């Protein structure tokens, strides 16, 4: 809960940075210039906050695999412990395994 | 998925503190555009209840985004909830067995579903009477198109939060709380 | 203490209830 | 006119040290219970904070110079403290900043006044303390900004009598703008040397775009004379126990606690020690056990 | 051992990388031209470098 809170509040508190450009809102970006000359502007926000969203989703699919080793081991878990009882030493707890 | 859930602005008020050249009028509980002393955006001017330390002007939340604006004249707080935001996700059965669909709207009430889609040409004029019947508040959102009954089979196309949907019986769109198994003692 | 508890609306043993209790889930507007 | 002013007693200063004071609000804005972290023109937490004292007859007026914005502070019964003078030369060449806080009008003249060296607050005292003379400057050749704010009433009597009031003033200078803010607030008394451990924030005041150079100030007092202070106007005064606190501003970083109302009620300074700079970089108020 | 030490070594061999801009060295840009044209190439630097 901890790690996805703290990775989507670093996902919002991203979108007050300029990157390089003179401004972070778009409005005052289209006014006080010209179009063709605020373009590389715009053109340096779009791939800024790009950057910023594929940073987020390469980091939710490295834990995301993380979480599926834990559940396929969670899974092994209640068929072998909880479903029948097991020989493996400390597979479930110190000691023989009862239940 | 087919992200297009965007309700639109219906005025605009430009308020300024009995000044510089006009005030406009004070809006509540409807989806408008505010540009008050320049601070133009979209949201709901509702009314609220903070105390605003009398020479700020502004409000954040933890995200430093535009919340609470006093009253430039009045002196009264006022929340800023833009009004925006949703997904439209479709239902189908597979287009060889029929074309009718149904329609999920991802975080609202539909009280206020049916004002727009708007983009290049997409429009309100589906939505003017096709809001109606078949309207299900579901807690993932609320669905349209789709009967809701008091069975409970196998899950079909989940929708979330315990509803499915399923393609049966004057065949018709369903929606019904999944069953977990048989009963067994 | 693993059974479900019948008195309860929500029909959870009362160690599932500390475990519910003891994780902790405004910036979900935001 | 004014005639130079004499008999005054050179001192070697009085320190002491600011006990967490002088945090102000650096923007327009109102936040409900975040912690935000302002790097900003501050007084350091536990800084090395002058001190001057006025009852010869114990005469404070320096010329001090102003770097980069000034705390200002005086604990303070019958409002002796009353006004300053910012500049370069003071002497009419240049143009140079006045703030006069009197019991009428809060006054703020920029021009090329030709002050006197040491200027006279004469103040021909009866049974009505009232200022009957207003000798501080003398001519104003070309100048343009003149100001009148909205006072605040003193009672300009002669008290003797116990401290309870402590003023509080910020004066900074960004982009040719002048800052001042305030807090006023009272005081419980106490042993009379310094001022106490204690936290308050500071609302601004008056904000104007004069877009002159400073680089030096001097405060204006308001003497006293009675008919237990025999003679002129440069060498006979008894005042009475008054006292004001001169700290310097550096650019800082602190981290601000607001509340659910807005004020902030506690900051970290960032540079002091390393336990609040550990909570600097974790952004909280409490540290779990550990290594940083 | 072999790829931690290979990662650090391309790691450290990317601070000669110029990544379109007119040098690697950050003085060579900071002198010899005027700051808001200079500021193009620290932003290339820092962008790449990073
Ligand atoms: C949705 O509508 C119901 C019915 O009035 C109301 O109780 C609820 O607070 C609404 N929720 C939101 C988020 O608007
Ligand atoms: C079927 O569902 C509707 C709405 O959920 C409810 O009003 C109705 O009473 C239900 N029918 C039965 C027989 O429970
Ligand atoms: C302030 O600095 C002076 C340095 O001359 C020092 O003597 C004095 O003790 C300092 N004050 C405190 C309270 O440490
Ligand atoms: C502000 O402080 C007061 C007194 O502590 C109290 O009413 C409350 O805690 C705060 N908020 C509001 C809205 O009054």
């Amino acid at each position: 809960v901890n790690h996805n809170a703290q990775a989507l509040n670093t996902l919002v508190k991203q979108l007050s940075s300029k990157f390089g450009a003179i401004s972070s809102v778009l409005n005052d970006i289209f006014s006080r210039l010209d179009p063709p000359e605020a373009e590389v502007q715009i053109d340096r926000l779009i791939t800024g906050r790009l950057q910023s969203l594929q940073t987020y989703v390469t980091q939710q699919l490295i834990r995301a695999a993380e979480i599926r080793a834990s559940a396929n081991l969670a899974a092994t878990k209640m068929s072998e412990c909880v479903l029948g009882q097991s020989k493996r030493v400390d597979f479930c707890g110190k000691g023989y395994h009862l239940m | 998925q087919t992200s297009n859930f965007r309700v639109q602005p219906t005025e605009s008020i430009v308020r300024f503190p009995c000044g510089p050249k006009k005030s406009t009028n004070l809006v509540k509980n409807k989806c408008v555009n505010f540009n008050f002393n320049g601070l133009k955006g979209t949201g709901v001017l509702t009314e609220s209840n903070k105390k605003f330390l009398p020479f700020q002007q502004f409000g954040r939340d933890i995200a430093d985004t535009t919340d609470a604006v006093r009253d430039p004249q009045t002196l009264e707080i006022l929340d800023i909830t833009p009004c925006s935001f949703g997904g439209v996700s479709v239902i189908t059965p597979g287009t060889n067995t029929s074309n009718q669909v149904a329609v999920l709207y991802q975080g609202v009430n539909c009280t206020e579903v049916p004002v727009a889609i708007h983009a290049d040409q997409l429009t309100p004029t589906w939505r003017v009477y096709s809001t109606g019947s078949n309207v299900f508040q579901t807690r993932a959102g609320c669905l349209i198109g789709a009967e809701y009954v008091n069975n409970s089979y196998e899950c079909d196309i989940p929708i979330g939060a315990g509803i499915c949907a399923s393609y049966q019986t004057s065949q018709s769109i369903i929606a019904y709380t999944m069953s977990l198994g048989a009963e067994n003692s | 203490q693993i059974l479900p508890d019948p008195s309860k609306p929500s029909k959870r043993s009362p160690i599932e209830d500390l475990l519910f209790n003891k994780v902790t889930l405004d910036l979900i507007c935001a | 006119q004014c005639v130079n002013l004499t008999t005054r007693t050179q001192l070697p200063p009085a320190y002491t040290n600011s006990f967490t004071r002088g945090v102000y609000y650096p923007d327009k804005v109102f936040r409900s219970s975040v912690l935000h972290s302002t790097q900003d023109l501050f007084l350091p937490f536990f800084s090395n904070v002058t001190w001057f004292h006025v009852i010869t007859k114990r005469f404070d007026n320096p010329v001090l110079p102003f770097n980069d914005g000034v705390y200002f502070a005086s604990i303070e019964k019958s409002n002796i403290i009353r006004g300053w003078i910012f500049g370069t030369t003071l002497d009419s060449k240049t143009q140079s900043l006045l703030i006069v806080n009197n019991a009428t009008n809060v006054v703020i003249k920029v021009c090329e006044f030709q002050f006197c060296n040491d200027p006279f607050l004469d103040h021909k005292n009866n049974k009505s303390w009232m200022e009957s003379e207003f000798r501080v400057y003398s001519s104003a050749n070309n100048c343009t900004f003149e100001y009148v704010s909205q006072p605040f009433l003193m009672d300009l009597e002669g008290k003797q009598g116990n401290f309870k009031n402590l003023r509080e003033f910020v004066f900074k200078n960004i982009d040719g703008y002048f800052k001042i803010y305030s807090k006023h607030t009272p005081i419980i008394v106490r042993e009379p040397e310094d001022l106490p451990q204690g936290f308050s924030a500071l609302e601004p005041l008056v904000d104007l775009p004069i877009g002159i150079n400073i680089t030096r100030f001097q405060t204006l007092l308001a003497l006293h004379r009675s008919y237990l202070t025999p003679g002129d106007s440069s060498s006979g005064w008894t005042a009475g126990a008054a006292a004001y606190y001169v700290g310097y501003l550096q650019p800082r970083t602190f981290l601000l606690k607001y509340n659910e109302n807005g004020t902030i009620t506690d900051a970290v300074d960032c540079a002091l020690d390393p336990l609040s700079e550990t909570k600097c970089t974790l952004k909280s108020f409490t540290v779990e056990k550990g290594i940083y």
